[PDB]
């Protein structure tokens, strides 16, 4: 009975602009905003994720949550896709986009309530974005010089690990910086040839113990045991390594090749045949000076008997990725066939041994002061399942951030701990004040959104935002001996958990953000916010 | 008077539901009109998001329940095969035409009376258009104007930041394929290609073709200043005997030597290919040699080609091979046995771009490629979809102007001036009927839905923008001068569209007016709504 | 923002309620405009049904629930006392003004902008009225004209056959009491009486007064020629001994003889009254004598008068006793003891009419009665109610014209000409505001609700009839002549109301537009409805 107007498409209840579709869409996003809001900062909060397959994990990482969430509402998908942008060609900024984009929408609603149109708001945000991106260029204090020194790496790696694992920052920073310094070449001013793929550093973890016994291996660590009799190689250098993709057994035949036996003599003759053919294949391997053999597949009993008699270490590596990575350690090329590991396709490893990590035995292919691998492995330990798994993720983030140090001025450093965000509030506001007309309304609110970072950093640290924020603002709203501010470009949030009051100088702990991460987040967050605002109606239909 | 399992609307209810349904469709699509309009979201039910403002996309991808709105959606969508634009305009015109007609029908005006009045207004509207339009200079070298055409089209569809990127791309891509001697053009000569891992602002114009399969050897050339192109349909993968055979050996050495003996068949073909390269600028400086082989190339032979500074591509798609024959001028060699310099084409700068996931080969700078490529970039599906449409929309807009030299100043100048014209001509002529005038008045008012909707979206007062245009037009008429007056959707006051650079196409305005008149008439003339078996 | 036991109606819903309700009230009364309108039956729930067209009665007695419709109905009732007519005109104007305003409000026109335009158009309408009116002669010998006025005010509310009966009744009744001197005009000098058992066609004008109580003796004249009138306030019923007494007698015959002596108390008064005639034209030819005694008269006293051909009436109402002193010129005597020849009045024929149930005495043909009576006939309260309203309003209509020489040609010429005037003056002046001109056009169009409704009720198509009036009106102006052009509700073509005889009141139309403007403005300016305590 009750009539309805405006709903004529498959009977859908689809809200128009006048029905507050934008406000309702933002309200849906706010649910995810609050979820991500408590992640940022060295004191961020953990979340429990129960995978539908029956696996329970704990993480600080918002991107992990967003990928584990089944996100339905298109208004949220816009920001989740924005998060993926931070993962593509960048190793950080996930929280910055989710938090900033949500706040930009929250302050937009305050403007919508005034009667300021979505078009006018979006136009102002685009202007404030372009202003913001320019202002960031002038906030640079230092710069990474890309000399790949351990100490230069630590300056960046430490704040990257922070906010994923707190309290172990120095231990994990040494683990990542050491492994990164292992794979990075010694060079200066060389940007023509790309290098340092994230895959160049593997992380391996065993349950039990703690990071107090962590280390870094110059080479690959495999979870497979030496199947053969020889469990280790000698102390000599340059052990020849052969790698096969063919299983180490009698060769097969492309068509049929089935042996049928009718007479006892035939059994004896075929048995001797196969044994001799396998020996010939194992002999030709040994005759090339091979002392270790790596199979991408299993090994027959006879092959083990012959390889043992030849003193060849037998190690199975079923993973195609590990075999490809092995080419970055020993240089060997996996042989598509069996019994002809041409010397040119042989690799060299200085040491192959078994090691006990956490109580579990693994096989290690490494070099020490020579024939140095292009891969590194970081060894983690920990007794607690949930904590160790997240520590592994912290290692990956450190490596990814180093990749962010790219030829196009990726080394530019800006004060962190919210110091950049606070200065932006002052500068963007002035841009608003100098802009005539209604444009100033959105430019000013654009600035307002940026206080969410020093707010969130305070909230997670247990501090009263109502005292920290006015102290942060007063710390930057100061009188300096000249037009250009100096000492008070470094005042940030003191993540201490202390009682009384105050701010902390970035210089005390070398808390810097990467310009490339910041400017990228500013672009992505604005596009996400303005995309949502541009949508005044959602209609579903068969495609 | 009704059979079971059926229903009909006999009284005026048939008209109320037809107008109401049209008003709904209007209230949705009106928000997409103009550069200041809003952006609609489409959900395919599988979780994929597509964003668009395009009338045709909105009408053809969205489902409609109201059977009357379906008729409007289909009739308006048909415009895509006639003009390529104006779909939203038609829907807006049809809605308001039915609104104004309904107001008069309530007074006892028979639908036929309005229909005849609409037809009289339509005929006079076409006369107005012919006198209102401006003849474009017949020169194709007028890049400055063609930029204005592409810009006007793009600003409707993109965020105005991508307009700065796409405008010169649309303009030059169409002009590049525009035939010499002021002839016609086929915009299908511009390939629309999507790629990921780059921002939408990186969208670029490529002078030639871009190929998917690249080189697969680390020593393949990165860039060659000038190269000859071998177009070859002969496989270079390790060959086996065509007849029953086998490798019968007593030793591993004989095993491989026998396999090599058959491999020599490929090496012999490679020798003839390399010998050709040696003959044709073999050691000449700033020269190279490219192979775009249709079939596979053995990793062994890729090592050979790289050592000879040859860029060897393999397993090219038919579409690339046929186009590359045209672009490079070479011929396809079906057998290396007849290989000769006469086979080779020629290209300028040839290089490969390395993208995290993919490689792309560029065969640009040809004598007469007769083809362009536009690379549409983005990180998301909806970003690629919106930009792709914006490019195709601009390409059609510019091509339409090059084909049809008739240009009409936009920004509402046509629709406001036409409304004034019809109101005056109707009383000066009185050539319809004392009651038919109601249809003409309804038509003249309905035309204003466009300047009103355009500004409504901009956020400026729809009432002031009309009065301001009226004031300026009145001065022009009293001064006995020709003046084109529109509305500036950024400032809110009036403007001259011929200085701002806002233009409509003759084909779009001609068919948008004719179509909307027919559609509204078809609904107004509906006497009964029949339902049986549904 | 809501308090319990309260409501705040927002989001322009208050305007939607105000307009919707006004269209309801308009729809009710729109069916009753002009001589072509319908009749309504009003049922009081007790079994008494009233038949009327009178807007004042309709709005007063009709139950209204919509608070907005109550506002309009009561505001019209205020105008009824001010103007004496125009009830339906006001309501129709208010409704259409709100309908036209609503259409523009939906388009973004602020209610105040329209309201200001209404005030401008109202002031300009009053200026037009001043040039539109015709100045009537001040002569009271304009009976031929006043007949047309009576027809205009009667024909609207009667069955068109009764018009022929009432036209001379209303016309001459007011002219009779209207002194032909610049003195004054009081329509209360015409009394309104009702009688049953005759057809409504028999409504009659009586030059004098009519009394209910008749004679109660068969030998008294029913027709007295050139009567003298005695006005007497004291009873002539059998009187008893002034003081307590009794009948003390010896023989039976003395009982009645003593009673006969007691009778002398009243008989002495009878002799004095009989001698009064003897002194004043006792035996003169063509003279009579009538007594209008306020108190009773004994059957024996009536016999005394009957023997002398005297018509002795009794138990007259005070209201007629006081008036008859003014009508006949005689003085009331509180007692026969003061009786003198100088007391008697004089009149012509005194007539006793007898019908089935009642008698009526007529005191016509007085020298200077300064009073008239109209007797409204009917069989039931249907004819009596409708006719009474027609007479009372007709007397007022012709009274206003006699008092106010300003007459307005009707037939819609006033309101149709206003539409043309405001349409042109607005476009010629444009001195209001770029936005306010919208309200002026809305006002000018709303004025046409009256000529359009008059035609619709006739069965003629308003679309053609209004057009024909506009055509001839324009032709007259192009011909540089003054012509009044209105609607012929019987033929369907145009007519000249100043030849046909269709006249409207100056004062009614002046205030009708001003009132309707205020009423519509008061509702258009209402942004929210505020309810509490209910």
């Amino acid at each position: 009975q009750n009539p309805n107007a405006g709903l004529f498409k498959q009977g859908y209840n689809s809200y128009s602009n006048a029905d507050g579709q934008i406000i309702k869409s933002i309200a849906a996003i706010r649910e995810l905003h609050q979820m991500c809001l408590t992640s940022m900062g060295p004191c961020g909060r953990n979340k429990i994720i129960v995978n539908h397959l029956g696996k329970i994990i704990i993480t600080n990482d918002a991107a992990t949550m967003l990928r584990e969430l089944d996100i339905v509402h298109p208004a949220v998908k816009v920001l989740v896709m924005a998060t993926e942008q931070q993962k593509i060609d960048m190793g950080d900024g996930t929280n910055l986009v989710m938090i900033l984009a949500g706040e930009l929408l929250n302050v937009s609603e305050k403007l919508i309530s005034m009667g300021l149109s979505a078009v006018e708001i979006i136009q102002g945000y685009n202007m404030a974005r372009k202003f913001t991106l320019k202002e960031l260029d002038e906030m640079v204090v230092g710069e990474i010089t890309d000399k790949n020194d351990k100490n230069e790496l630590l300056k960046m790696i430490k704040p990257v690990i922070s906010s994923k694992k707190y309290g172990s920052e120095d231990i994990l920073s040494e683990l990542v910086s050491e492994a990164v310094s292992h794979v990075l070449p010694v060079a200066q001013q060389a940007g023509e040839i790309p290098y340092f793929n994230v895959d160049s550093i593997r992380v391996v973890k065993i349950m039990g113990g703690s990071l107090s016994n962590s280390t870094v291996i110059k080479g690959m660590v495999f979870n497979r045991e030496p199947e053969g009799h020889v469990k280790s190689l000698s102390e000599d250098k340059k052990h020849k390594v052969a790698v096969f993709t063919c299983p180490l057994d009698i060769a097969n035949t492309e068509t049929k090749g089935t042996v049928l036996l009718h007479n006892a003599q035939e059994m004896l003759d075929f048995s001797k045949g196969e044994e001799k053919q396998i020996d010939a294949m194992m002999k030709e391997i040994a005759d090339m000076g091979v002392e270790c053999i790596v199979a991408g597949a299993g090994v027959g009993e006879l092959a083990l008997h012959y390889l043992n008699r030849y003193g060849i270490l037998v190690l199975k590596v079923p993973s195609k990725f590990e075999l490809r990575r092995l080419c970055r350690v020993c240089g060997a090329t996996p042989l598509p066939r069996l019994g002809a590991p041409t010397p040119e396709e042989l690799g060299l490893v200085e040491t192959v041994k078994t090691m006990e990590i956490g109580g579990d035995r693994v096989t290690v292919f490494k070099q020490e002061q020579g024939e140095i691998s292009r891969t590194s492995t970081i060894i983690l330990r920990g007794a607690t399942q949930n904590n160790l798994d997240d520590i592994e993720r912290a290692i990956d983030d450190g490596v990814a951030a180093v990749k962010g140090l790219m030829k196009p001025s990726g080394g530019k450093l800006l004060p962190g701990a919210g110091a950049t965000e606070i200065e932006l509030i002052s500068r963007i506001t002035k841009y608003g004040e100098r802009t005539p007309g209604l444009l100033q309304l959105a430019i000013k609110q654009f600035a307002v959104a940026f206080e969410v970072v020093p707010r969130t950093l305070a909230e997670t640290a247990g501090l009263d935002v109502n005292e920290v924020l006015p102290n942060l603002y007063a710390a930057h709203n100061v009188t300096e001996p000249g037009a250009v501010k100096t000492d008070h470009l470094y005042k940030g949030v003191d993540i201490d958990g202390e009682s009384d009051e105050g701010v902390k100088d970035i210089r005390e702990e070398n808390i810097y953000d990467m310009l490339a991460t910041k400017k990228f987040a500013i672009n992505v967050a604005t596009e996400a916010a303005t995309t949502v605002l541009s949508i005044d109606q959602i209609i579903m239909a068969k495609k | 008077l009704l059979n079971p399992k059926a229903e009909s609307l006999r009284r005026d209810a048939a008209l109320k539901v037809n107008v109401t349904s049209a008003e709904g469709l209007q209230s949705v699509l009106e928000t997409n009109l103009g550069p200041k309009g809003t952006l609609k979201m489409l959900v395919d039910g599988a979780g994929n998001i597509k964003l668009t403002k395009d009338g045709k996309v909105l009408l053809t991808e969205m489902q409609i329940q109201s059977p009357t709105a379906v008729l409007i959606a289909r009739a308006a969508a048909a415009q895509d095969e006639i003009t390529g634009d104006g779909t939203t305009t038609v829907v807006c015109l049809v809605g308001e035409l039915l609104r104004q007609a309904h107001r008069f029908i309530q007074e006892g005006v028979h639908p036929r009376i309005i229909t005849d009045g609409f037809e009289i207004a339509r005929k006079e509207s076409m006369k107005f258009l012919d006198e209102f339009k401006i003849s474009k200079t017949n020169l194709s070298n007028d890049r400055e104007f063609l930029l204005q055409v592409a810009r006007s089209s793009l600003l409707t569809k993109v965020d105005a930041d991508l307009t700065e990127v796409l405008t010169p791309i649309v303009t030059d891509a169409v002009l590049s394929v525009y035939d010499a001697q002021a002839d016609n053009l086929d915009l299908h000569m511009v390939e629309i290609m999507q790629m990921q891992h780059l921002s939408p602002k990186d969208t670029t114009f490529i002078k030639g073709l871009v190929l998917d399969h690249g080189g697969r050897h680390p020593d393949m050339p990165t860039r060659v200043k000038n190269a000859y192109v071998l177009i070859l349909n002969v496989s270079l993968e390790y060959e086996k005997t065509e007849v029953n055979s086998g490798f019968f050996y007593s030793s591993a050495d004989q095993r491989d030597k026998l396999a090599a003996s058959e491999r020599k068949f490929v090496d012999a073909k490679l020798k003839k290919i390399i010998d050709l390269k040696n003959e044709v600028c073999g050691m000449d400086p700033d020269k190279g040699f490219v192979i775009i082989n249709q079939k596979g190339i053995d990793p062994m032979s890729l090592d050979v080609f790289a050592k000879h500074n040859i860029l060897a591509l393999r397993r090219a798609k038919r579409r690339n091979m046929e186009r590359l024959q045209l672009v490079t001028g070479g011929e396809a060699q079906n057998s290396v046995e007849d290989l000769s310099p006469q086979i080779l084409g020629f290209s300028g700068l040839v290089y490969q771009e390395t993208i995290g996931e993919e490689k792309f080969t560029y065969v640009t700078e040809n004598t007469d490629p007769k083809s362009c490529t536009i690379l549409i970039k983005g990180s998301t599906h909806y970003a690629l979809a919106q930009t792709k449409d914006a490019v195709r929309d601009g390409l059609r807009a510019v091509a339409n102007v090059l084909k049809d030299k008739n240009i009409i100043p936009g920004a509402g100048a046509f629709y406001i001036a036409l409304s004034r014209y019809l109101r005056s001509a109707n009383m000066n002529k009185l050539g319809a009927k004392g009651k038919t005038k109601t249809g003409i008045e309804a038509f003249a008012e309905a035309l204003l839905v466009i300047p009103k909707t355009l500004v409504k979206n901009s956020g400026f007062d729809p009432l002031d923008v009309l009065a301001m245009v009226e004031d300026e037009l009145d001065d022009a008429q009293d001064s006995d001068e020709t003046r084109y007056v529109g509305v500036d959707l950024n400032i809110g006051d009036s403007c001259d569209p011929t200085i701002e650079g806002i233009w409509d196409s003759y084909r779009v305005l001609r068919n948008a007016i004719t179509g909307a008149t027919g559609i509204a008439s078809n609904l107004l003339l509906c006497d009964e709504l029949l339902r049986a078996g549904r």
